[PDB]
């Protein structure tokens, strides 16, 4: 889009209408005259545009009002309210910006943030830019969390997040402007390489490739029809998974393949019956004729002169014989065109099979690839909900961080009170405030204690899931929250980094698949990635496979890799690798997995439960309803942008606003 | 809106393949057997009709009568009158056959004949004799 409207879209907001959030804080306006709303919207939109057109520096209220024309620059409580609201909910002045008005001399309110993930770091920056006192507690020796980036000499490779899923509406657009964030495109072409029991692997031909991909997509689309139109979502009391539905859709396709074959051969026979019951009349005529010819012959050898009865006998029999030589010609014609119509039918069979083996193994790659993107076996994805975030996807081709994604959390962590090697062990929250008990990760006996007005928890969903708990809540988190954690899904997927000295693959190719034999291990090293001038190939593990490869040694895993690469590029042309790295996300205790997914039996509504903060019981019973003390951000809290970097980022910005609103009041409903 | 092009999925089918824990591969095998049964039954009538075409081997040339056509004359000869009467006895009303038996009388002439001579050749008596068969 173009204009002020394009700022709105780019900020994930409808240029032409007020959001429920805005209605919350501007009820006067939205209940009011149409006219005033359209003013508001322009103001909002314009103010955003400004932030965006230069987001390396803060936007003040004055700078904003400066750049307005009447009638918009006329009412200036409205302009001030708006600017503040935006500022608060990180729509403007977030990320890394040069401050115009240096910070509040003294800080109001104290917050402890658990985890220096991106969700954390973002909120922290906001809170501090709102002049609260903020301290982050990270168990790792480094920021970013699930934004890991391997480095050694000039060999750089992301073990954690790596892809910006389009700049169109992405807040990372803003960040990529506030940091060099060196952004490469991803060339979408992916050639596939099927094994052969050890025989050289042959690439798949473009005919196959294209056909199978299309079946796959068609199969997905199918599951969707299956879900919505047929309403196939429970099964023996248990919610239907996507994998479950895919099987069912495949079977039904193989069934149909047969039912065609059957009614085709049954069409053949029902003709054969006609042919058979014709051939019988034709035999039974030829017999009546043989006899009748003889009879005529005998009556024709009665030598003349003859009396008239014996004359009539000839004429009679003569006629009766040309009568049957008539009929046998009708039948002989019919015979001819049934036999033609029979080779017709036996020329045009219906399909032999739905999918061969060689096909169904390639399809299993397209499935592995989906199990990768979603970080979980399709047996676990909710049929009804797995694709719910699909309407909020950004626009523009997907990109990569060339210089390594860690650049970002690092940049965010500039000027923040971050306590690394600090493992939180217990969270206590009460009407009067909260205290947080941590330890030193190295000597665990060395204990820490932090008192604060409010706690923000960016602990990963896998951590929140640990049984027995890694972090204890005091008091315990309510039914509704724990149940929600129980229900949600937290997946897994791993990356293998292969450092070489010399670039043995095709340099102009970005990414290329591998097609193992069985379904059972479809995820295992199913895909490889190239990027920098650096001789790094990345190998991906997904699906049921990724969980099992964590119990297998780096060397065996690096083996299984090379073997695959040899069988493609030639046993001589594939060096041993200089540096190898393997992720183990499900076993890494500060993540306990890769990222969330919509488990069967969950819904998007759980993501909203996860964000809902906790308010303790009152200290002195019958004393007034307390303040909400314990908050939650993180990738698993953002219904519409889950399992991503931008998702976390936003969840962070979001809590910061909620907290500030709570502890520093709202100057923008004043 | 509706199942992708060429993907098949009836309400009925789904209930049926879901119904049990392996009513999936029941139904798929039930049809594999159903199929061979019909391929075997084909191999059979192919073999049956195969024999019956060997019995028609030779067509019916050995029994075909050459083609005689004389002009369709107008006059009723006594000879022709009698042929007719006998034909009637053997054929009933089949004017077509009767015309062919006589040779040189059209199917109208034959039809007229019926009504003129009707009196003198007691064709009433004759035609009910034919029905007594
Ligand atoms: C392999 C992989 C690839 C990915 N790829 C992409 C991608 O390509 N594109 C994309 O957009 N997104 C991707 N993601 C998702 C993205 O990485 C995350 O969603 C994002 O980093 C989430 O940030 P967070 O703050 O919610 O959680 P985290 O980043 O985990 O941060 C939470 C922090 O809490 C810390 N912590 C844990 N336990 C404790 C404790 N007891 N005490 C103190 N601190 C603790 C952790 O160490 C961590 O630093 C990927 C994730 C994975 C695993
Ligand atoms: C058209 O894109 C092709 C392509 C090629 C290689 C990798 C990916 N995607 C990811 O690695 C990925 C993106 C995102 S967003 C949240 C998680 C996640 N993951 C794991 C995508």
């Amino acid at each position: 889009p173009s204009g002020v409207e394009g700022a709105a879209f780019q900020s994930r907001l409808p240029h032409d209408r007020m959001t429920s959030q805005e209605a919350a804080c501007f009820p006067d306006i939205i209940s009011g005259p149409q006219q005033t709303q359209k003013v508001f919207l322009f103001i909002r939109n314009r103010t955003l545009q400004l932030w965006l057109d230069n987001p390396k520096i803060q936007l003040t209220f004055e700078a904003t009002l400066q750049q307005l024309e009447a009638p918009y620059n006329s009412d200036t409580v409205l302009v001030h309210r708006v600017h503040s609201y935006l500022e608060r909910h990180g729509l403007i002045n977030f990320g890394i910006y040069k401050r115009i008005k240096p910070l509040p001399t003294k800080k109001t309110g104290k917050v402890i943030i658990i985890g220096s993930g991106v969700s954390g770091l973002a909120a922290a920056r906001q809170l501090q830019s709102f002049g609260m006192d903020v301290t982050l507690l990270e168990a790792r020796d480094r920021v970013g969390g699930r934004v890991a980036t391997f480095r050694k000499g000039n060999y750089v490779a992301d073990l954690g997040a790596m892809v910006v899923t389009g700049l169109g509406g992405n807040p990372m657009a803003v960040v990529s402007k506030q940091v060099n964030m060196e952004l490469a495109k991803i060339k979408q072409k992916c050639p596939l390489y099927e094994a052969n029991g050890q025989a050289d692997d042959v690439k798949v031909p473009k005919e196959k490739d294209e056909m199978v991909e299309q079946e796959f997509n068609r199969l997905l689309e199918a599951t969707s029809y299956l879900s919505h139109q047929l309403d196939f979502n429970v099964l023996n009391n248990k919610p239907v998974s996507l994998g479950q539905a895919l099987e069912v859709v495949i079977q039904l396709q193989e069934k149909h393949v047969k039912d065609e074959q059957i009614e085709h051969w049954k069409k053949i026979v029902k003709t054969q019956e006609e042919l058979k019951e014709l051939l019988n009349k034709m035999v039974n005529l030829k017999e009546k004729i043989k006899e009748l010819h003889q009879q005529y012959k005998e009556a024709s050898e009665v030598k003349p002169p003859r009396d008239i009865t014996a004359e009539f006998l000839v004429k009679s029999k003569h006629r009766d014989l040309t009568a049957l030589c008539k009929e046998y010609d009708e039948l002989a014609e019919t015979q001819g065109k049934l036999e033609e119509k029979l080779q017709e039918l036996e020329a045009n069979p219906p399909s032999d099979v739905y999918l061969s083996s060689r096909d169904r193994q390639i399809l299993d790659w397209h499935f592995a690839n989906l199990e990768f993107a979603n970080a979980t076996p399709l047996s676990t994805l909710s049929l009804k909900h797995w694709d719910q975030d699909d309407d909020f996807e950004f626009t523009g081709s997907h990109l990569t961080v060339r210089n390594g994604y860690s650049c970002v959390p690092v940049a965010l962590a500039e000027g923040l009170d971050i306590k690394l090697n600090t493992a939180v062990r217990q969270v206590r929250y009460t009407a009067s405030g909260c205290e947080v008990i941590a330890v030193n990760t190295r000597s665990t006996s060395q204990t820490f204690i932090y008192k604060c007005d409010a706690v923000l928890c960016t602990l990963p969903l896998g951590v929140l899931k640990q049984q027995p708990p890694a972090v204890q809540f005091v008091p315990p988190l309510p039914e509704w929250k724990t149940s929600a954690v129980q229900r949600m899904g937290f997946g897994n997927l791993n990356k293998v980094v292969l450092c070489f000295d010399r670039v043995f693959w095709d340099p102009s190719v970005n990414l290329f698949g591998h097609v193992g034999s069985t379904t059972a291990s479809r995820g295992e090293l199913f895909l490889f990635w190239n990027l920098y001038k650096a001789p790094i190939l990345l190998a991906l593990v997904a699906g049921e496979a990724a969980g099992i490869m964590e119990n297998i040694s780096d060397d065996v895993i690096v083996g299984r890799c090379l073997a695959i690469l040899k069988g493609i590029f030639g046993s001589s042309a594939v060096p041993q690798p200089k540096e190898t790295v393997v992720s183990r996300w499900r076993a890494d205790p500060w993540a306990r997995g890769s990222y969330s997914y919509v488990a069967a039996g969950s819904s998007g509504n759980d993501y909203d439960l996860m964000a809902q903060p906790i308010t303790p019981g009152p200290s002195i019973p019958g004393a007034p309803q307390p303040i909400p003390r314990l908050f939650f951000a993180g990738e698993h809290t953002i219904r519409n942008y889950p399992a991503t970097v931008h998702g976390a980022l936003l969840s962070g910005l979001r809590e910061a606003g909620r907290i500030a609103d709570q502890f520093l009041g709202a100057m923008y409903t004043l | 809106r509706k199942p992708p092009k060429g993907m098949f999925l009836s309400q009925e089918d789904v209930e049926a393949v879901s119904a049990n824990a392996t009513a999936a591969t029941t139904v798929l095998r039930q049809l594999d057997m159903e199929l061979v049964s019909v391929k075997r039954q084909i191999q059979n009538i192919k073999q049956t009709n195969s024999a019956l075409k060997e019995k028609l081997d030779g067509g019916i040339e050995p029994y075909r009568l050459p083609e005689v056509i004389q002009k369709c004359n107008a006059r009723w000869t006594t000879e022709e009158q009698l042929l007719a009467v006998q034909a009637i006895r053997k054929y009933g009303r089949d004017f077509q056959a009767i015309s062919d038996v006589i040779g040189n009388k059209s199917v109208v002439q034959v039809k007229n004949f019926f009504v003129n001579y009707r009196r003198r050749f007691n064709i009433d008596e004759v035609l009910q004799e034919w029905e007594a068969e």
